[PDB]
């Protein structure tokens, strides 16, 4: 719950806590993961303002960097909003 | 005017069995819906609130269609208050089946929300008495708006600030 | 077994295997059907966190698994 | 487990669908909810799938959860 | 006793239900099998046949048929059976 917090360093730094932890106990983790991309995912293509396409985009990047076993099968998905953009 | 108030008081005095007749009159009212100023566009999507507010869930192949005719008529001229209610009375009406397309009145809201709060706010009020009504739809779709409400609750004033907060509560 | 009381559990799931399958799809019951406005009921009654409970992210992560596979055959 | 077991063996499909007209105390929409049990009311003509097919389908269902146990409909 | 009670209740019979083949069975140069004209005469094609048929009591029961054209016309015609036209 403190990937929603009020600073941005907040959020990039858990976010990297939580992909260090993915290989740890990821019964626990990895669904978790995917319903935080999933929610991102969304609100990337929904939401109309510069500020928060800025925190979703770079949030994403920490996310795939610091974590790689959500990674590779939602490829697609990730590139079908990114691409057009 | 006349034209379109024969209607409504004919199946407002009638009720639920010329229904029928749903496949001929929405078709028979976007055409009046694309040309015609501004100045009648309020009586019209009041009239529309009012067929809603009768019949419930007949509308379900055309609800696509109302949200096309908002889409496509969404400035700041036509009448905010009557849209919102426009809404409110569909989703009333509805209840249940609003899943398929809450992100588009929900972005609607977040324009409404950014755009005008003059006057009272009258129209934040009536928004926020309207977001409490949608209950527990908002099961996978709470992550847009309930970051507003946080923030409009210290960055405006004390008239609509207790309202957001009782938004917040009540959702 | 994490949600309910020992001596429930033992009278709906260890005794027969026609109503323990029962009441394992009216688990699943309990979580879809409130998505569309009703809500089941059970005549022993059940507590509500089976409709709040944070294991079911797995079992969705798993039909996205299998379900990859099925779309790439 | 005290190994006192009330097995079931016996089943009663009542299947009360009178395919075509409506009860008149629930108004409809002109399209509605009409598949049963993943077998379509219109792809057969009027009592082909009233019960015959319906309670086939739903009876080689319910053979999932205890094919001990007989089943007339 | 039971075919006697069964034959009166199919007052439609459903094209796959009696030909898989007729679902195939189109885009055939082979006209309306009732137009003929020797010189001047417009090519007709057949297109299509809906699913459904029907039948008429009349201790023969014939079968109403009709067919999708090119020209947009349904052309209707019926078929007899167990007597020489």
């Amino acid at each position: 719950m403190a990937l929603n917090d009020e600073i941005f360093g907040i959020q990039l730094e858990a976010i990297k806590i939580i992909g260090r932890l993915s290989s740890v106990n990821p019964a626990y983790v990895v669904p978790s993961l995917r319903k935080t991309l999933l929610e991102l995912l969304t609100q990337l293509k929904f939401s109309n303002m510069p500020k928060k396409k800025e925190e979703s985009a770079t949030l994403l990047c920490t996310l795939i960097n610091s974590s790689d076993e959500v990674a590779k099968p939602y490829i697609d998905p990730i590139l079908d909003v990114i691409l057009p953009k | 005017t006349a034209a379109i108030q024969a209607i409504m008081h004919i199946f407002q005095n009638l009720g639920l069995r010329c229904v029928s007749f749903l496949d001929q009159i929405i078709p028979g009212i976007i055409l009046v819906m694309r040309s015609c100023p501004p100045s009648q566009l309020d009586f019209y999507f009041q009239q529309l609130g009012s067929l809603i507010s009768i019949v419930k869930q007949h509308i379900r192949p055309h609800v696509e269609k109302i949200y096309g005719v908002i889409r496509e008529f969404f400035p700041i001229i036509k009448l905010q208050i009557t849209i919102i209610s426009v809404i409110e009375s569909i989703s009333k009406a509805l209840e249940g089946e609003f899943k398929r397309f809450v992100p588009e009145t929900l972005t609607f809201f977040l324009d409404i929300l950014e755009n005008d709060q003059s006057n009272k706010r009258i129209v934040p009020i009536r928004i926020l008495k309207s977001l409490v009504t949608f209950g527990p739809n908002l099961e996978d779709y709470s992550h847009l708006i309930m970051p507003i409400v946080v923030r409009m609750t210290e960055y405006s004033a004390g008239s609509l600030k207790k309202i957001s907060i009782i938004t917040l509560g009540r959702l | 077994w994490t949600s309910l009381p020992r001596p429930l559990f033992k009278k709906l799931f260890r005794h027969d295997l026609m109503i323990a399958a029962l009441f394992r799809n009216f688990l699943l019951a309990k979580r879809i059907m409130p998505w569309y406005n009703c809500h089941p009921v059970s005549d022993p009654e059940l507590p509500d966190s089976i409709t709040t409970h944070p294991m079911w992210k797995s079992w969705d992560l798993a039909m996205d698994e299998v379900l990859t596979k099925i779309v790439i055959d | 487990i005290m190994k006192d077991r009330q097995k079931t063996v016996s089943a009663a499909l009542l299947l009360c669908l009178n395919l075509g007209v409506d009860p008149p105390d629930v108004m409809k929409t002109h399209p509605c909810a009409r598949v049963e049990a993943w077998v379509d009311p219109l792809n057969f003509q009027d009592s082909k799938k009233a019960i015959e097919q319906i309670g086939k389908n739903l009876q080689a269902q319910y053979e999932t959860l205890s094919l001990r146990t007989r089943y007339k409909q | 006793r039971k075919i006697g009670k069964q034959l009166p209740q199919l007052q439609t019979l459903e094209l796959q239900h009696v030909s898989p083949k007729l679902l195939s069975a189109h885009d055939l140069e082979l006209a309306v099998p009732g137009t003929r004209a020797s010189g001047g005469k417009p090519i007709v094609k057949i297109s299509k046949f809906e699913p459904v048929f029907s039948v008429i009591s009349s201790k023969q029961r014939p079968r109403k048929f009709c067919i999708k054209g090119s020209d947009g016309k349904d052309y209707k015609y019926v078929l007899k059976g167990h007597e020489d036209i």
